[PDB]
């Protein structure tokens, strides 16, 4: 079980602190090739004539687009999400305004969510932005999603073994380990941290001595909170294909300033972004999805850091189509 | 308010850091470093033409004497004044305090440098039940060589010079620890045995090789006073004799290795 | 000046090199050629430490730190203040350690005893080289070595560990820790027992070799015997680094993921997957 | 070269020795048997072993602890045999995940962990007694029992006393291979980086020092095995050229030296202190220090480095930052 030299190493901290990335060149190249499948931008169309708001019948989101632009978007959407299936994945063959099929309405919300990320989560996605492809990767079900319990394989394009199957109780500890970089940490950071804003990630005191009043008996957070936080960080690390020192100087995890890299602030924003999407776009879709989409407690599949990043510190190595599809945001 | 805070700036842990260090240097300097001085002290030196002092530092660095009561009777008290009365065939090579000494005779038999022994007791080391501890297998009858190992009785002993120097006649066993410690050999062309500690022996199937000394030098290996017994001091004499060969068997052995 | 029994052992001879030239004592210390070079390098290395430290801000001992160069300088010579001092000091340190070791051989020769101690001493020099020299060569930059600072060298160990997510799952480390823990217990047991026999309490008699063997036969069912616990201890101790060296070397040049994932070779056997 | 110091060239066999206890000579069970291979690098006789009450007691409790742990572990892979064997390392028996303060946790949330912790404690107690008694029985001092006590106390510190001191069972050490390891990091993270705990440093200093000392002691005795240096008791009561040579080796190298007895004192002490320092550090943690790095920072200890990548403000403190 070993990976041969050379390793690719970077520096993310002051010399002598052994901070930085440690990359196996072959893995990087293999991920590069997978992400290289990002379809290139459709040729630019000239905006002739009326907004489709006038022209078409049931266009809510992209109503201001001229027709040519609009069909350009519809084409891009098709090759990002449902290329195998074609336009009819979401449309009634004979009535295009028809909302008959759930992919239509789900796709309508996803146009909204997508323009949300690109307009409002600028502090995370910056000027790279996302598109339907960032998550979907050419299939309607995105390959990396989370339910309210751990599931395996992480890539839902792979076929589960018996033990992996969520119904197989004997395989629980492994479903959890594969989510936390193989640790034995008995916590699921997804449901604890990313599904909603209920829990506080920070667990480390900010004073040298114990403050009288929060430091004894039931006043205290249980130590199990520090395990969870560690589990989450194992997960975030494995999700971005990186290590702690990509973000922290481990001298003082709890400190920012010189003890934290810029990417930690960005990750801080991403935790907030992921919670927004889950709480406000993705989780509600359990209303609009077939039962076959939903998990064991009737939850829609939702997003963690892997859903976009899929093992790279910038999703798709920072490829952007933002200037090519302004429909999708930022929306002034 | 904070748990542990004692004053403006001062807290429990910080005071304990100071106690920890104090406990450590106390045990190290005042205890352990004085236990280190139960042998060899007080330091010997040149002498002064006029001096009269119970020199203070020599008192302060010593612990109080302890006495071991010995299992088979007697006691031993350390530290104690344990001077070396024996004459040493050595001469200063140069004048200064740090100069090494040279042997002026045969260092092997003079017992100087790596050939020195300790003035151990002239007593036979005993087992727990009072018997002699280290005895030849001629005496140690209920003992044996484990099946699988060379029995050396019969084998030739071959000295550093490549020359056969004698013939192994017996093994001496430690009956307290069940462990061979010496081979005994008939010395070639002499009417004597020699013990040779097992550490100086490369045991082959066909011979026993001893590189510490040339065949010539086996003749002068220390002799025991009895034949089926050895005293603590004799063990020391025998062992030291071969050890001294490592520096002294030939002229170039004391000189630079390379 | 001399222990009561010392004078008779203080004979010329035994040198690896130099011969009579440095064959003498300064106080209790034997000098010899390597005494001379040990001292040369110490003086160098300590001088550089001072000069370097003076160019820094802090003179607080805990906070002083002399660090290797940025990774970009690779295996090349870095500016003095930017890794160069560290490079110099590392050479002096190696010069001092090896001198100390060869000096120990010369002392062993003069006394007619085995060379086991200078040998045992190669293990920590070796492990120093793994950290400071070999692993950086494999990764291609001096900048992966550890800084010279009482506390800053702990910040390196910390970060190096967390580069691989959880360094505890490193099988070389697990082996290393186990030897660190056994050896500490064994030294307690060996030390405790020799004292218990020689110091029975009240006015009872010093006990015997047979008693030592009986105690451990009684307590754990095996006594390894008097010569062999010294061999064991030298083994257990040495294997702290001899096995550890592998976990250190593997991290980076031969494994780039977190260490828990390495155990996938077990967990993911498809037979039970 | 002294091959004896590598292995025993010729093994001696002789009649089994027994040194009589002041009691319990009749609880020694088993027939001594000999191993030729063992004999090559140690004493060849395995066994007999003394039984006794404290020992049997120790086994009883120990085994009960183990049963509780393994049964909860089996529950974890839902009693699937093969998944049990597969996942054994990852499987654990955890303390309260919830804050019950010092309330007896429910069986499912730490109740079972306490149980096991209790029986293990009694297991250790019983064993300590065995270790203490055999010494007394054989007319020996009790230095070993006193070194062991320190070790047992450390375990109580991390298992019991620290949880009690801060008032939460949630902080105890889980039972399990990886789980007891994950605790190390959970515990260090919560208390501000154990590298910056002075007693963690003392402890390491002594653990490293035990490696230094046992390598140097062991090597020193092998190096004078030719002079019977292994026979350490009689080298104590009647100094021989072995320990004169050992002592002078060390004097000539480092400038001072021990005796053959005192070096075992140095060793006993270094070993003891690993466990003593460690406990003190645990007693101070949570009770009086919350974040060891900040405590160090409070007192001027901590190093500080230039930014390399740009200094990064806590976004949470920004104007307009969400929560
Ligand atoms: C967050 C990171 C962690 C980490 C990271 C870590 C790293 C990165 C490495 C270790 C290594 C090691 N760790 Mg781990 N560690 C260990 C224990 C150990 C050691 C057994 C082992 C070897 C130490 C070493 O290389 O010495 C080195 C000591 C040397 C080289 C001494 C040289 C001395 C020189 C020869 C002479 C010095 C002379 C002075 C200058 C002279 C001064 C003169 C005065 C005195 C007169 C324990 C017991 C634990 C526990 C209980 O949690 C732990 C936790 C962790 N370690 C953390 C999880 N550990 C090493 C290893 O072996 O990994 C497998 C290693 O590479
Ligand atoms: C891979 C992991 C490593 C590691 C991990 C480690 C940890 C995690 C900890 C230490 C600690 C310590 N380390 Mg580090 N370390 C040290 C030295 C030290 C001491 C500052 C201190 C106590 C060590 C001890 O008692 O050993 C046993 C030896 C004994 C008892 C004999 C006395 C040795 C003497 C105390 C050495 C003092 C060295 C001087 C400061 C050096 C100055 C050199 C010149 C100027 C004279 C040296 C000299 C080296 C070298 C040369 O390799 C080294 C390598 C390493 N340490 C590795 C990089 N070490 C502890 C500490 O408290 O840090 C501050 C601690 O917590
Ligand atoms: C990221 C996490 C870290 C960490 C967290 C950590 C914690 C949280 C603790 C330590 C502690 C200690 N650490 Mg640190 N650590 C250490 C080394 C050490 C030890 C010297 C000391 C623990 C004492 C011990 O031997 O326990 C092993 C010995 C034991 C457990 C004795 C057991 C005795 C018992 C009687 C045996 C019983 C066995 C029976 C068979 C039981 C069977 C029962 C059945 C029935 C179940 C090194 C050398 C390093 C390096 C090189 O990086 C390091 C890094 C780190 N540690 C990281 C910073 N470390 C302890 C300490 O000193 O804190 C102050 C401590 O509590
Ligand atoms: C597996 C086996 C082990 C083992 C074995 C043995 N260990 C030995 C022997 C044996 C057998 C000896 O024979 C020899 C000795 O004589 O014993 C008294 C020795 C010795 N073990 C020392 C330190 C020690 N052992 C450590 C570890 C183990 N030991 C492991 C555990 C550690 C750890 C763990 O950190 C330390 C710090 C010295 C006291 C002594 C060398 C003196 C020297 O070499 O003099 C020569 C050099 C000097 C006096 C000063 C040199 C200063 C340089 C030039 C300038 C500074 C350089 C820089 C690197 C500083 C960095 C500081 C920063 C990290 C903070
Ligand atoms: C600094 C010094 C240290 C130090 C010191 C010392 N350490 C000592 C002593 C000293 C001095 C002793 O005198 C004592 C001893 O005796 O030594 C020979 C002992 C010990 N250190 C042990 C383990 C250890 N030390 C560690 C650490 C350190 N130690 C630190 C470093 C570590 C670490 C590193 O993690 C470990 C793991 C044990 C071997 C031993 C206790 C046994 C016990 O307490 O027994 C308790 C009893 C049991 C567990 C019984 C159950 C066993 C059975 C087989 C289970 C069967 C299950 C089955 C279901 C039943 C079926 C029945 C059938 C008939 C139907
Ligand atoms: C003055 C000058 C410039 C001179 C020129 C000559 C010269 C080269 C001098 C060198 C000066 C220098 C550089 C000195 C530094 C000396 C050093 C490196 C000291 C380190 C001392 C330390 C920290 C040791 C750590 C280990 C330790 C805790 C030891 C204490 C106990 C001892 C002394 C153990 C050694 C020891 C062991 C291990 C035995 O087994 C044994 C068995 C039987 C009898 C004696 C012994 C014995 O003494
Ligand atoms: C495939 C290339 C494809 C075509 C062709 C297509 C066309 C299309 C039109 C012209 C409309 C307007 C119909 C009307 O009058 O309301 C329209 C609107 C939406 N589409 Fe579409 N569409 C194609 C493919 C896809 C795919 C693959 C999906 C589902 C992922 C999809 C979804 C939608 C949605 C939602 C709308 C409403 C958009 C809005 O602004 O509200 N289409 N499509
Ligand atoms: C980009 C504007 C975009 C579109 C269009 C889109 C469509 C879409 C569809 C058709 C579904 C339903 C698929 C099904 O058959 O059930 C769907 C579901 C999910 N999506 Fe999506 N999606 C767009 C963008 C994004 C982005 C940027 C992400 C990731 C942040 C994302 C994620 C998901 C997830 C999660 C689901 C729910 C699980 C599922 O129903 O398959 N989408 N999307
Ligand atoms: C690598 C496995 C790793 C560890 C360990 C780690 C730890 C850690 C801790 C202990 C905290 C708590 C801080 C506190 O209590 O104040 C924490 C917090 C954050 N982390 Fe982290 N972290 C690890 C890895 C990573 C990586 C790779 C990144 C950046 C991509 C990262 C980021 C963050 C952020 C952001 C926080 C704060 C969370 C919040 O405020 O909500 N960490 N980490
Ligand atoms: C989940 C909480 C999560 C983490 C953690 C995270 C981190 C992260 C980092 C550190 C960066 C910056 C890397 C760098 O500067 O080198 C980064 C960048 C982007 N992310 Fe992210 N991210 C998390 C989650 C998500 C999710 C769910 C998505 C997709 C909807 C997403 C997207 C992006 C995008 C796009 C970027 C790239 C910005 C760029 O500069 O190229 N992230 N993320
Ligand atoms: C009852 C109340 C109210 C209070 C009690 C207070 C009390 C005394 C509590 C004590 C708590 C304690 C001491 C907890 C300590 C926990 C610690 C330190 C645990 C540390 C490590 C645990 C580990 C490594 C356990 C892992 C798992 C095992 C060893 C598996 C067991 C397997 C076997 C032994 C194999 C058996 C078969 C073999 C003999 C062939
Ligand atoms: C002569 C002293 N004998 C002796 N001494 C010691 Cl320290 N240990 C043992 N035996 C072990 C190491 C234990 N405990 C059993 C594996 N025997
Ligand atoms: C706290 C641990 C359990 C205590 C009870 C264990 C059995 C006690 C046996 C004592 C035997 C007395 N003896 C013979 C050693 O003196
Ligand atoms: C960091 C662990 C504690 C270190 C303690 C080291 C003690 C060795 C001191 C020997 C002092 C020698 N002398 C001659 C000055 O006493
Ligand atoms: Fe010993």
């Amino acid at each position: 079980c070993f990976e041969p030299p050379p390793a690719t190493t970077t520096q993310t901290g002051f010399r002598g602190l052994s901070m930085g990335e440690v990359l196996h060149p072959a893995t990087v190249k293999a991920k590069k090739e997978r992400d290289a499948q990002y379809p290139p931008a459709l040729a630019a169309v000239k905006a002739e004539g009326p907004p489709v708001s006038q022209v078409y019948k049931n266009v809510k989101v992209l109503g201001n687009l001229t027709e040519a632009e609009f069909l350009r978007t519809m084409t891009a959407i098709t090759e990002w999400v449902s290329p195998q299936e074609g336009c009819t994945y979401c449309h009634d063959e004979n009535n295009l305004a028809s909302e008959a099929k759930y992919p239509y309405v789900v796709a309508r919300r996803m146009l909204e969510m997508t323009r949300a990320i690109n307009t409002n989560w600028t502090q995370h996605v910056a000027q790279t932005g996302v598109t339907c492809y960032t998550c979907h990767r050419g299939t309607p079900l995105p390959p990396y999603v989370r339910y309210l319990e751990p599931t395996l394989p992480l890539n839902n394009r792979e076929t589960p073994t018996h033990v992996e199957r969520v119904e197989t109780r004997s395989g629980y500890v492994v479903r959890l380990a594969k989510y936390t970089a193989y640790s034995a940490l008995n916590y699921d950071p997804f449901t604890m941290f990313l599904a909603n804003d209920k829990r506080q990630v920070r667990v480390v005191p900010q004073t040298a001595l114990p403050l009288v009043g929060v430091s004894r008996g039931k006043e205290r957070r249980p130590l199990s909170d520090a395990y969870a936080t560690f589990a989450l960080m194992m997960s975030i690390s494995d999700s971005l294909g990186t290590n702690c020192t990509f973000c922290h100087n481990a001298q003082t995890f709890e400190s920012w300033g010189k003890k934290s890299t810029p990417q930690r602030a960005i990750a801080w924003w991403g935790i907030r972004m992921v919670r927004d999407l889950n709480m406000n776009y993705l989780a509600p879709l359990n209303a609009s999805l077939p039962a076959s989409r939903l998990g064991r407690q009737g939850e829609a599949p939702q997003a963690d850091c892997r859903t976009c990043h899929q093992g790279v510190t910038k999703p798709l190595f920072g490829a952007s189509r933002l200037k090519d599809y302004p429909e999708l945001g930022p929306i002034k | 308010m904070y748990h542990g805070a004692l004053a403006q700036h001062l807290d429990i842990a910080q005071l304990v850091w100071y106690a920890q260090w104090l406990v450590i240097w106390t045990v190290v300097l005042l205890y352990l470093r004085r236990e280190d001085r139960r042998e060899g002290y007080p330091l010997v030196e040149p002498l002064g033409l006029v001096k009269l002092a119970p020199e203070d530092g020599q008192v302060y660095e010593l612990p109080y004497p302890k006495t071991f009561v010995l299992p088979h009777g007697g006691t031993v008290t350390v530290p104690r004044r344990r001077p070396e009365t024996r004459e040493l065939k050595l001469a200063q090579t140069d004048g200064f305090e740090g100069a090494p000494l040279q042997p002026t005779g045969n260092p092997l038999v003079d017992a100087v440098g790596p050939a020195s022994y300790a003035e151990r007791a002239e007593v036979v080391d005993a087992t727990v039940d009072g018997k002699a501890k280290i005895v030849p297998l001629r005496v140690a009858t209920d003992f044996s060589i484990a099946e699988g190992d060379v029995d050396p009785r019969g084998l030739p002993v071959v000295a550093a010079d490549g020359v056969e120097a004698g013939t192994v006649t017996d093994l001496w066993v430690d009956r307290s620890e069940h462990y061979f410690r010496y081979l005994e050999l008939s010395v070639a062309g002499s009417a004597r045995t020699a013990l040779i500690p097992l550490g100086f022996c490369d045991v082959k199937k066909d011979k026993i090789v001893v590189t510490s000394i040339l065949s010539e030098q086996f003749a002068n290996v220390p002799r025991l006073q009895s034949r089926d017994q050895i005293t603590l001091r004799e063990e020391d004499k025998v062992s030291a004799y071969y050890a001294g060969g490592l520096l002294y068997a030939t002229p170039e052995r004391a000189e630079s290795l390379l | 000046a001399l222990l009561s029994f010392e004078r008779k052992y203080r004979v010329r001879g035994g040198t690896l090199i130099g011969g009579d030239l440095f064959d003498f004592w300064v106080g209790p210390y034997f000098v010899g050629f390597f005494g001379v070079s040990a001292i040369f390098f110490i003086f160098l290395g300590v001088s550089l430490i001072g000069y370097a430290a003076s160019q820094g801000p802090t003179w607080d001992p805990f906070a002083i730190s002399i660090n290797p160069p940025d990774l970009k300088y690779g295996l090349g010579a870095a500016p003095l203040l930017e890794g160069g001092f560290w490079q110099a000091i590392t050479v002096c340190a190696l010069g001092a350690f090896i001198s100390w070791m060869l000096r120990e051989v010369e002392i062993s020769r003069k006394l007619g005893i085995g060379w086991h101690v200078p040998l045992a001493f190669c293990v920590p020099i070796f492990m120093f080289c793994v950290l400071q020299v070999f692993r950086p060569l494999l990764l291609g930059s001096w900048g992966h070595a550890f800084p010279y600072g009482i506390l800053s060298h702990l910040d390196w160990v910390n970060n190096f560990g967390y580069q691989y997510l959880n360094w505890h799952y490193n099988p070389g480390h697990m082996s290393s820790v186990s030897f660190l823990f056994v050896n500490a217990m064994a030294l307690g047991l060996h030390g405790g027992l020799i004292l218990s026999v020689a110091n029975p309490g009240d006015g009872d008699k010093v006990k015997t070799a047979e008693h030592e063997n009986q105690y451990f036969r009684d307590v754990v069912g095996y006594s390894i015997g008097a010569l062999s616990i010294h061999r064991l201890g030298l083994f257990l101790a040495s294997n702290i680094f001899l096995t550890g060296a592998f976990g250190t070397i593997a991290s980076g040049p031969f494994w780039t993921r977190g260490w828990p994932e390495w155990w996938g070779w077990w967990l993911d056997i498809p037979f039970w997957s | 070269a002294d091959y004896q110091t590598i292995y025993t060239q010729i093994q001696a066999r002789g009649p089994h020795i027994t040194v009589s206890g002041e009691w319990g000579d009749n609880d020694r069970v088993g027939k001594p048997f000999y191993s030729y291979w063992l004999g090559k690098i140690g004493d060849a006789q395995i066994g007999p072993i003394y039984l006794g009450a404290s020992g049997i007691a120790a086994f009883a409790f120990g085994s009960t602890a183990i049963l509780i742990i393994l049964f909860n572990m089996a529950a974890e892979v839902h009693f699937d045999p093969l998944q049990f064997f597969r996942q054994f390392f990852w499987l654990g028996l955890y303390p309260p995940k919830a804050q019950y303060g010092m309330g007896i946790p429910p069986l499912h949330d730490g109740g079972w962990w306490l149980m096991a912790g209790l029986f293990m404690t009694l297991s250790l107690g019983s064993w300590w007694i065995r270790v203490y008694s055999r010494a007394r029985a054989l007319g020996l001092g009790t230095h070993i029992a006193w070194n062991f006590a320190a070790a047992i106390f450390f375990v109580l510190c991390i298992g019991c006393i620290h949880p009690t001191l801060v008032g939460s069972w949630s902080e105890g050490v889980p039972f399990g291979i990886w789980p007891h390891i994950d605790w190390l990091t959970a515990f260090s993270i919560r208390y501000g980086n154990f590298y910056y705990c002075p007693w963690h440093g003392f402890s390491i200093g002594f653990a490293y020092g035990c490696g230094l000392l046992f390598a140097a002691h062991g090597a020193t005795i092998l190096a004078v095995a030719r002079f019977g240096g292994d026979r350490e008791i009689e080298q104590i009561t009647d100094r021989g050229t072995a320990v004169e040579r050992a002592a002078l080796f060390w004097r000539w190298t480092i400038g001072f030296n021990a005796t053959i007895e005192s070096v075992h004192r140095w060793g006993w002490f270094f070993s003891l202190m690993v466990m003593v320092s460690a406990s003190v550090g645990i007693l101070l943690t949570g009770t009086f220090v919350d974040n060891w790095y900040l405590w160090c920072v409070k007192h001027g200890a901590a190093p500080d480095y230039p930014a390399y990548l740009p200094a990064t403000p806590d976004p949470a403190s920004l104007p307009g930052a969400p929560k």
